[PDB]
DNA sequence: TCATGATCATAGGCGGTAGCGTGCGCCAGACAGGG
DNA sequence: CCCTGTCTGGCGTCCTCTCACCCCTATGATCATGA
């Protein structure tokens, strides 16, 4: 999920109480920039099915 | 004077020491303890009040609401203990709290709450206490066992030696909070100063210094002195102290005043230091090569630039010197840096750091702790305020202050729970004080720096943390939801708090299952000291020095009574006058001698107090003043036993049985044996069992009567008084008029434990052994328990010993027995098994317990009724049925193979809403009749006593000695009296009685509410049978047996009367054992206390003598006279002129089976005393008789020692050991057979075996012995039908054990195969 | 403990003797659980790696073995030369020294009347075929192991030797313990070893190696004593003479290592510059 | 493994495999319906990491656990270590034909036997029974051969008697250190519970009578008695193997 | 060393049964080793005879008729 | 007849808006730090 | 690249006997009672 936050500030422990939170998108020990390659180029989609999976 | 049950067998005394302090109450830490974690303590501390006012109020995520606390209580169990151990549920009580809810408004968290709430919540069941000192906790009696952990505060410890290959030793100091992170300076081999966090990564350590906002000018104002130069005209002078320069070689010729000092090349002498310092010498001259590595302190910047001339805690050169001088500085402040004095630890530090404000110092900080993630200050701060400045996660207790602040040397022992500043740079101060070479370092074993934990802080400590995970679902729910609308009990749940204390009182690695078969056990397994568990070492790891006994063990832990084995030293048992401290060390009593005399007050000392003084061994010989009667004493000063003066001591011991245990002072003569069969000695007495007829000791310590009255095995009287009604199943005691409550009229009722399961299989059993009209006392036995006899503890039996090499049967420690014994019915001991069987729920149908039951005829069912139970008292055997059970197939209950019985009590137990059959309506009538008999007989009871309290009031005061007894009974008030306290006290006996009608009403209907009710069960099970097995086991060759001094042996032939050596008199002997055990395994005592028991039944052959020869009672009275006075100075003392002829006849009567003699432990009976005894029998005086022979009649050469040794039967029998295995049951995922004796198995061949096995040239036994007896499935059924067959012969085949190996590396990536 | 516990088991203890006594009887039952600890797993190693070898062939066909020499450590030989060639396959044919006349052939298991034949005679050193020095590949051949023990006869092609050997190393490790001049005691010849020796202006042999073992050859052939002689040490005697007992022949210091020297002439100082080769201390309180 | 209660306290392979398949199909699935550009990445980690807690649980960093504190079990703790298949169960096995007691003295015994129970020597030695039984014709089947032993009628011990004769069994201490802790001799039956042992003999076990307990083994093929007749006999182990010194010294 | 000494074989269940089962069958694995039962202890684990006491001359005779 | 409340049955992996860990020890061989 | 320190992997007796313990908590659905 997508979430737009700021990182230092507010510290994520006090924060952790809450859902939303399994970790970042990380491939690599530092919480990984992500791309919103959906929300710039690629807004409207699930053209594939509503197969309703399996 | 003596107490009544003191004139039954007044038990001879020998003993030296005048006693000043009695044994204390044995049991006083558990319930002392468990007494203050549940009561309702104030102000705060200790007990739950501490976690429910450290972990409320609970404040929520800004919302402004809050959940604070008023109060708790905790309501009756619904189940008292009998029958909690009967139905098998836990022994709780449930935990009521009132809890409050505020919610603040809005721009005013200072202003008011619009509504608040105060309730009732439920939340968690704790287990109660019994009195004897254990909980229930699934009907299985479990004891917690203290901890002894390290002690919270800071500690000093020197890695010595082992690092670095070079000898440099290190020093550690670390801080041991009781709940938070650690934290351990150190050094290393470049004499640099580390700090590290909960075993972390390692920083430098005033990287902390910085974090606590100094600058580094403040840190070296405070880690260092200050050396001042002043620039006056000449070579930039110098203030000089000469205390630095002691045994310093000077660079160049030190002169002042026109004179010269100091020569170059030499160093300044002390006397050069007085000269100097006489003379008030100030200034002095240095050259320019002194100042070229002196360190600066501070920074210097300069005026005009703006700019820094030099940074501080640099060395300086020539040109900073020539900047700094043209710059308009005169005063240049340095640092010594000496190489024995002060090190520059706090300067090469300062040089390795990088960081430079506290900023970079916090987010090191946090990046530490954290890895790899983005700090902000915000955050830094919150974690370095959250690591030791905070309440929460932060807090030594009373215990760590103070430990922090002695070992400090500071003045106050309060303080905050948290640390500060000052704190963290005394330790620094202090480790850098034990590196220059002042001071010493803390050893670890030493019991001051041991705590011990016991059951209420430990189950404090798990509330707490029950707590914490509630606070982590409260703080979730309250900012979470609509207020006004809910109430505080739908957001705290129940679940988190009583799992964690059911998790804890049910698997614990310290809440350990009760060892119960004998009273010692019991009351040595509640006192142990284990070093084990969670915040404790572990077995297979640690260690040496903690397995070894250090010199302040003497008096709190006991040195000899320990479990050989691989835990020796860490399962401590503690000793017997050891109490415990207010914080949680331990103490010891001792008088303090004043000047010269021994003052008989006691006086606790700790384990720190006790190194200071000098103290006095206990047996010091003092001329009844407590003048000290040598002028050379044998004391200990520091740790070190010494011999001192006589009146440079300040303590003396109380008595001269405190270094031992309750487990080791039963033993007589202890000080003659040698420490590893006393302990073998001890650990062995308490592994006995309980024989059908327990004796008594007849060489005791006089100690039995404190473990068998202050265990809880024996019926001690309440309130004294005289007896009314005995019986095997109840005792009614009618309490004396100056003992006695004036309402509820009171004649008190004990119903005692007849036949019952223990733990170990044994039979706790309580007989009565008050007579009827018998006067008793408060504080007295009326009911021996099991192991017991007239309130004295009783564990084996005594019987007649010899030592003689008998023919081989006795050949390395084995004991060979008389049929005697065994006709005698003397050892035959009485276990009960428990046998279950369930009703379960599966598919096609439930089950069927009827009595309807195929393939089976009138053989087996004639041992049932018509409902499938057994009867109570059919005596079956090994493979019976008990239970008849089929399932939609006979799966019905069986005896084990092997063990016969007598069916003593069977239970039904049915979950609701299941039909009962007859025999369960027979059990409810049965137990509905039996308490509503008991109950009515209460009121019956205790109906009598109060009119027999009526009685005795209208004795006077308008007496009707004939109108009395013409009307009914129950009406006693309406007679003629007028207002006086009478009528008063006939009202309030109204209000007493018809309180117990209408009690016996609503009891009357709880308890058949209770019979009636069914029970709470597994999920999907109809109904529990329980039958118990009642066998007799006797005593057979296999059997162990041992005495109390670690003489162990099997016994290995029971032989007829006819073969025992007797003597020149007539009786046999009746053990005969090996007297070659004795100079090797040096337990000496065993044979003083053999030539004493022969003392002792010379005297009680005397007494029956003369009581069977009809003899009056003056020649009685004169023997028994002098068989008491008999010795030195001794304790006893007694007289029989205050007997009065019948108490004589009657102590004669319990003497005439031989004379009970006390012998304390290291103040015992000496040789002469024994000599002098068996001289007033007519005994030989050696101890040795001659013996005969019982095959060849003729004499033994040169006499051999007889007499009688008090022998224990330990539970170690042969038909719980002997087991053999054809063909059984085979497992399932490797095809062998199973492991154990309950299941059917068979004895693991193991490696070392199969080594043995290769190492002869036995191939094809080891072929068999791993492929066909084993594992091969094909193999061993080809061998079972060659064996039946005739024709011995083997198929190998391949083990199906290797095909699952085969199967686990081809379940990786690997490819095993089998090649060809 | 400097104050000793004056009191036997006979009579009584106090308090403080039986606390010393705790002691030591806690410090001993510690030390034999560790002790069983580590005995068992040595035993494990070591018929793990043993675990193999048998006994495969009958006779390998070489000659080079061990040298079987009683040990000497300088008092009471220990261990004599009949318990240790003991039943052991002969590598080189024993010569008497009635030199080329031959006492035992090349492959004779020398049993008990071959050992009291080879202690009649005074034999220095039966040099026997050994395990370690044998030539059968993935084996080890009969006769360089010797005899079967537990038996008398030699040992039988195919017992597993290896395993038997461990388990008779680790087995006694249950047993186990975990945690200025020479004087002469016999009378004999004296033998040096790896000396090189001048003589002094006293007229004794002095000695300019460290590397020096003395020995005393008694009257038959053997050795009786052995000394490690240090480097520079100073004989009272020579190579080859004869001493008597209770005769202290050597000397030295163990905190000086003396330099002494061979040829007889002046001494100079060459490349010994003062004050960076040599510096100036004087001896304050002797002088010298 | 069910515990008689309704439910199964699994073992931990069927919970690591669990866990393997849950992972990937829920990687299957979003392979399926698209991953969200840099997002097919986050999955792929998960699944390698539960792969490392199946095949070698602990070796990657923290491991798993399932209750509470402790780590469960992988392949390579069942391959490996102690409790594994090497030293466990392929090494040395359980035994079929064998059985355990408390020994004791006897000194009326020659050095190449041993006093047995009746009892012992009745559960060992089964089947040789049932094939004197329908060898001599006292039983038609299996099954009245096994009733009649049961029930342990008065002809049995006749048949015992003429099996134990000339038919050594093994004895073994339990701390087996040398191979004389292996020994084996012709039992005699004893009226009793324990196992008379020879005194001498109890040189080489290091056993005293305090309370050890020895196992007996029964060599069942024919080799294997002639392998305890002439290779283990208690008589011809006099010597040990240490040195020469006799291992019958009298004690 | 023994135990170096024992984990080097050219015999993978030796080594397997001795110390790190991991290490040797990793090595093993990717050497493609190749155990012919050599000996005692592997013979052991697969279920047949030992080749020290009557099993050698059994093991004789196996490999003779090789 | 409809709505609300209470009770019973069935269903998953730090619990939390952080922090817990802390009392083994040796050897050994690879990985890397310092120079 | 040549040491030299750190790090993380291995390993730490055998056999037997006994005992307990082996989800509870939360959410949703259905039934009953009251308005
Ligand atoms: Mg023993
Ligand atoms: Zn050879």
């Amino acid at each position: 999920l997508f979430v737009e936050f700021d990182p230092e500030v507010i510290h994520t422990t006090t924060i952790n109480a809450t859902r939303g939170v399994s970790h970042f998108v990380r491939f690599g020990a530092s919480p990984a920039i992500v791309p919103s390659a959906v929300i710039h180029q690629l807004s409207v989609y699930k053209p594939k099915d509503i197969v309703d999976p399996a | 004077v003596y107490s009544y049950t003191e004139k039954k067998r007044i038990r001879k005394d020998f003993g030296k020491r005048p006693q000043v302090l009695d044994v204390p109450y044995l049991l006083s830490i558990q319930l002392d303890s468990f007494q203050k974690f549940i009561e309702q303590d104030p102000e705060g501390q200790y007990g739950l009040e501490a976690a429910f006012r450290s972990v409320f109020p609970i404040q929520s995520y800004s919302g402004n609401s809050e959940l604070q606390y008023v109060s708790y209580r905790l309501g009756e169990p619904v189940f008292d203990v009998q029958e909690c151990q009967i139905r098998g549920v836990t022994y709780s009580a449930p935990l009521r709290v009132k809890l409050r809810l505020v919610i603040y408004e809005r721009e005013a968290p200072e202003g008011t709450v619009k509504d608040i709430k105060e309730q009732e919540v439920y939340m968690g069941e704790i287990p109660l206490m019994t009195d004897n000192g254990t909980f229930v906790i699934n009907g299985t009696e479990r004891v917690i066992v203290s901890q002894l952990h390290r002690s919270p505060g800071v500690f000093f410890d020197s890695d010595k030696g082992k690092t670095h290959s070079s000898g440099k030793v290190l020093y550690n100091a670390r801080i041991i909070p009781y709940r938070g992170s650690w934290l351990d300076f150190e050094f290393d081999p470049k004499d640099n100063l580390f700090v590290r966090i909960d075993r972390r990564r390692k920083l430098p350590a005033t990287i902390i210094l910085r974090a606590l906002n100094y600058t580094t000018e403040q840190i070296l104002d405070l880690f260092f002195e200050k050396v001042i130069f002043e620039i006056r005209d000449n070579k930039l002078q110098m203030e000089l102290v000469p205390e630095r320069l002691r045994g310093e070689t000077a660079s160049f010729d030190i002169e002042a005043n026109g004179k010269v000092y100091v020569e170059k090349g030499r160093r300044i002498t002390a006397r050069h230091i007085r000269q100097l310092e006489k003379d008030d010498v100030k200034l002095i001259e240095v050259p320019v090569e002194y100042i070229a590595g002196k360190v600066v302190a501070k920074d210097y910047i300069d005026e005009s630039t703006g700019e820094l001339i030099c940074a501080a805690n640099m060395e300086l050169s020539l040109d900073l010197l020539a900047k700094l001088s043209q710059s308009g500085h005169k005063r240049i402040e340095t640092l010594f840096t000496n190489d024995l004095d002060h090190g520059p630890y706090i300067s090469e530090t300062l040089r390795v750091d990088p960081t430079n404000d506290r900023l970079s110092a916090l987010v090191e900080i946090y990046r530490m702790m954290r890895p790899g993630e983005p700090p902000t200050r915000e955050a830094a701060e919150s974690l370095f305020e959250n690591l030791f400045f905070s309440e929460d996660r932060y807090d030594l207790s009373a215990v760590g202050r103070m430990k922090f602040n002695r070992s400090l040397l500071r003045e106050e022992i309060e303080g905050s729970g948290i640390l500060s500043k000052d704190d963290i740079i005394d330790v620094m101060k202090k480790l850098i004080d034990i590196r220059n070479g002042k001071g010493e370092v803390d050893d670890i074993d030493h019991l001051g720096n041991r705590r011990i934990r016991s059951v209420g802080e430990m189950a404090e400590n798990q509330f707490r943390v029950g707590l914490v995970r509630v606070e982590r679902a409260v703080k979730e729910r309250l900012s979470l939801g609509d207020l006004d609308t809910l109430m505080p009990q739908d957001m705290i749940n129940a679940k988190p708090i009583s799992a964690a204390v059911k998790e804890f009182f049910g698997s614990s690695q310290l809440s350990q299952f009760m060892d119960q078969n004998n009273p010692l056990s019991e009351i040595t397994h509640k006192r142990r000291i284990s070093a084990l568990g969670p915040g404790g070492l572990t077995r297979e790891r640690a260690g040496f020095e903690v397995r070894d006994v250090h010199p302040t063990h003497y008096g709190r832990v006991c040195p000899i009574e320990t479990p050989e084995g691989p835990n020796i030293g860490l399962i401590n048992s503690l000793s017997v006058y050891a109490q415990t401290n207010e914080y949680g060390f331990l103490e010891t009593p001792y008088r303090k001698v004043t000047d010269g005399v021994v003052t008989d007050e006691i006086h606790y000392l700790s384990a720190i107090e006790e190194g200071n003084y000098v103290i006095a061994q206990a047996n010091s010989n003092l001329d009844e003043e407590g003048h000290f009667v040598e002028d050379l004493v044998t004391c200990r000063s520091k740790g070190e036993s010494s011999l001192f003066s006589r009146d440079q001591v300040d303590y003396m011991d109380v008595s001269t049985q405190q270094v031992v245990s309750v487990g080791a002072s039963l033993i007589p003569f202890l000080e003659h044996d040698d420490a590893n069969r006393a302990l073998m000695g001890a650990n062995m007495q308490r592994q006995a069992v309980p024989t059908l007829r327990a004796d008594k000791p007849l060489v005791g310590t006089g100690m039995e009567r404190a473990v068998a009255v202050d265990s809880g095995v024996t019926a001690v009287a309440k309130r004294g008084g005289v007896v009314q009604y005995v019986d095997a199943s109840r005792i009614v005691i009618k309490v004396n008029e100056d003992e006695m409550y004036p309402g509820e009229a009171g004649i008190d009722i004990y119903n005692l434990t007849k036949y019952t399961r223990s733990n170990q299989n044994t039979c706790i059993n309580q007989m009565p052994c008050v007579s009827l009209g018998e006067p008793v006392e408060r504080g007295d036995v009326l009911a021996d328990g099991p192991s017991t006899d007239l309130g004295e503890l009783a564990l084996g039996q005594n019987m007649r010993v010899a030592f003689m090499p008998w023919n081989g049967y006795n050949f390395e420690d084995s004991i060979l027995v008389s049929e005697r014994v065994v006709q005698e019915d003397r050892f035959t001991t009485i276990h009960i098994q428990e046998l279950a069987c369930v009703s379960r729920d599966t598919k096609l149908g439930p089950e069927e317990i009827t009595a309807d039951i195929p393939n089976v005829g009138e053989a087996a069912l004639s041992k049932l009724d018509e409902s499938g139970i057994v009867y109570i008292g059919a005596e079956v055997t090994g493979g019976d049925i008990l239970v008849g059970k089929v399932t939609p197939k006979d799966s019905s209950l069986r005896v084990p193979n092997g063990v016969s019985g007598t069916v003593i009590d069977v239970q039904v137990f049915t979950r609701d809403g299941v039909e009962k059959d007859k025999r369960a309506l027979e059990i409810e009538e049965m137990q509905l009749k039996q308490a509503k008999k008991d109950l009515s007989e209460e009121l019956q009871i205790l109906e009598a006593g109060l009119f027999s309290r009526i009685r005795a009031v209208l004795v006077a005061g308008g007496v009707e000695a004939e109108k009395l007894d013409k009307l009914p009974r129950d009406r006693w008030l309406e007679l003629g009296l007028t207002d006086e306290e009478k009528q008063n006290q006939l009202e309030q006996l109204a209000e007493q009685y018809d309180e117990l009608k209408h009690e016996f009403e609503k009891k009357l209907e709880a308890k058949r509410r209770k019979i009636t009710q069914g029970d709470d069960l597994a999920p999907g099970v109809l109904k529990i049978v329980k039958v118990y097995l009642a066998v007799k086991r006797r005593i057979q060759p296999g059997d162990k047996m041992a005495g109390r001094h670690g003489n162990k042996g099997v016994i290995s032939k029971i032989n007829p009367i006819e073969d025992m050596p007797y003597d020149e008199n007539g009786t046999p002997v009746d053990i005969v054992l090996n007297p070659l055990g004795v100079p090797s395994r040096m337990n000496i005592g065993q044979i003083l206390e053999t030539h004493l028991g022969m003392a002792a039944k010379g005297i009680g052959d005397k007494i029956n003598a003369m009581l069977k020869q009809q003899q009056e009672v003056a020649k009685l009275r004169e023997f028994i006279q002098r068989a008491y006075d008999l010795g030195a100075d001794v304790r006893q003392k007694v007289d029989l002129s205050t007997f009065s002829d019948e108490e004589v006849m009657r102590l004669a009567e319990n003497l005439r089976k031989g004379m009970p003699i006390a012998t304390p432990v290291f103040d015992g009976a000496k040789e002469a005393e024994i000599k002098e005894l068996l001289k007033l029998g007519d005994l030989p005086t050696s101890g040795q008789i001659r013996l005969y022979d019982g095959r060849t009649g003729e004499q033994f050469e040169r006499p051999v020692t007889v007499g009688y040794m008090y022998m224990l039967k330990l539970n170690h029998l042969v038909d719980d050991k002997m087991h053999a295995r054809s063909t059984g049951s085979y497992s399932l995922v490797t095809q062998q057979p199973l492991g154990g004796k309950a299941q059917f198995g068979g004895q693991r061949f193991g490696e070392m075996e199969v080594w043995a096995l290769e190492a002869y040239g036995a191939a094809y036994t080891l072929q068999e012995m791993l492929t066909v007896k084993s594992d091969d499935v094909n193999g061993r059924t080809k061998m079972y039908k060659n064996i039946v067959d005739g024709n011995h012969q083997m198929e190998p085949g391949m083990p199906e054990s290797f095909n699952v190996l085969l199967k686990e590396i081809r379940s990786l990536g690997i490819n095993i195969e089998l090649e060809d | 403990i400097e104050t000793p516990i004056t009191a036997n088991f006979r009579e009584g203890l106090n308090v403080l003797q039986y606390f010393i006594s705790t002691h030591g009887a806690r410090k001993g039952l510690a030390d034999t659980a560790l002790k069983t600890a580590n005995s068992g797993y040595l035993t494990r190693r070591l018929v793990d790696v043993a675990q193999d070898l048998v006994v495969t062939e009958d006779d390998c066909g070489t000659h080079e073995g061990i040298m079987m020499t009683p040990v000497i450590e300088g008092g009471d030989v220990k261990e004599p030369l009949r318990d240790r060639v003991l039943g052991r396959v002969t590598a080189e044919d024993v010569l008497k020294p009635g030199t080329a006349d031959i006492l035992v052939p090349r492959n004779t298991l020398l049993h008990e009347q071959w050992c009291d034949l080879l202690e009649e005679n005074s034999v220095d050193a039966v040099k026997v075929r050994s395990v370690v020095s044998c030539d059968t590949d993935f084996g080890v051949c009969a006769h360089c192991y010797g005899r079967d023990l537990a038996r008398g006869h030699i040992i039988n092609k195919g017992e597993a030797i290896g395993v038997i050997a461990a388990q008779s190393i680790g087995e006694p490790g249950t047993q186990l313990t975990m945690r200025s001049s020479i004087q002469v005691k016999n009378k004999g010849s004296i033998k040096l070893s790896n000396v090189k020796s001048v003589v002094n202006s006293s007229g004794k042999l002095v000695i300019t190696s460290r590397n020096t073992e003395l020995k005393l050859i008694d009257e038959f052939g053997r050795t009786k004593e052995s000394y490690k002689v240090p480097y520079g040490a100073v004989l009272a005697k020579g190579d080859g003479e004869q001493v008597a007992g209770g005769e202290t022949v050597a000397n030295w210091d163990p905190h000086t290592m003396p330099v002494i020297t061979e040829v007889s002439g002046f001494v100079r100082f060459t490349d010994m510059i003062d004050g960076q080769t040599i510096t100036r201390q004087t001896d304050e309180l002797t002088g010298l | 493994v069910p515990l008689d209660g309704g439910r199964f306290a699994t073992s931990d392979l069927n919970d690591l495999y669990r866990r393997v398949i849950n992972r990937n199909n829920r990687l299957k699935r979003l392979l399926d319906l698209a991953a969200p550009d840099i997002i097919v990445r986050n999955e792929k980690r998960m699944l390698q990491e539960a792969v490392d807690a199946l095949l070698d649980n602990g070796r990657r960093g923290r491991a798993i656990t399932g209750s509470n504190k402790r780590p469960l079990k992988s392949l390579a703790d069942m391959i490996k270590g102690k409790q594994g298949r090497f030293r466990q169960n392929l090494l040395g096995k359980r035994v079929d034909y064998s059985g355990r007691s408390v020994i004791t003295v006897g000194p009326y015994l020659r050095l190449h036997q041993c006093g047995l129970p009746k009892k012992m020597a009745l559960e060992l030695f089964k089947p040789f029974i049932y094939g004197k039984l329908e060898l001599r014709g006292l039983a038609t089947t299996i099954k009245a051969a096994k009733k009649m032993v049961e029930r342990e009628e008065a002809v049995v011990w006749d048949i015992l008697d003429e099996v134990i004769r000339e038919h050594p069994v093994l004895l073994n201490r339990a701390p087996t250190l040398h191979r004389l802790g292996i020994q084996a001799f012709e039992p005699v039956l004893i009226e009793g519970k324990a196992i008379q042992l020879h005194p001498l003999v109890c040189a080489a076990y290091n056993a005293d009578f305090d309370g050890d307990q020895m196992a007996v083994h029964v060599p069942l093929t024919l080799e294997a008695q002639l392998e305890a007749r002439a290779l283990m006999m208690s008589t011809n182990n006099i010597l040990s193997p240490a040195n020469g010194e006799p291992i019958i010294v009298p004690s | 060393g023994i135990t170096k000494a024992s984990l080097a074989t050219e015999s993978f269940i030796s080594a397997a049964s001795f110390q790190e089962t991991t290490r040797v069958l990793t090595e093993a694995a990717v050497a493609g080793k190749r155990d012919e039962l050599r000996g005692l202890k592997e013979n052991v684990i697969v279920g047949r005879l030992i080749p020290a006491g009557t099993g050698y001359a059994y093991h004789q005779d196996r490999m003779r008729r090789r």
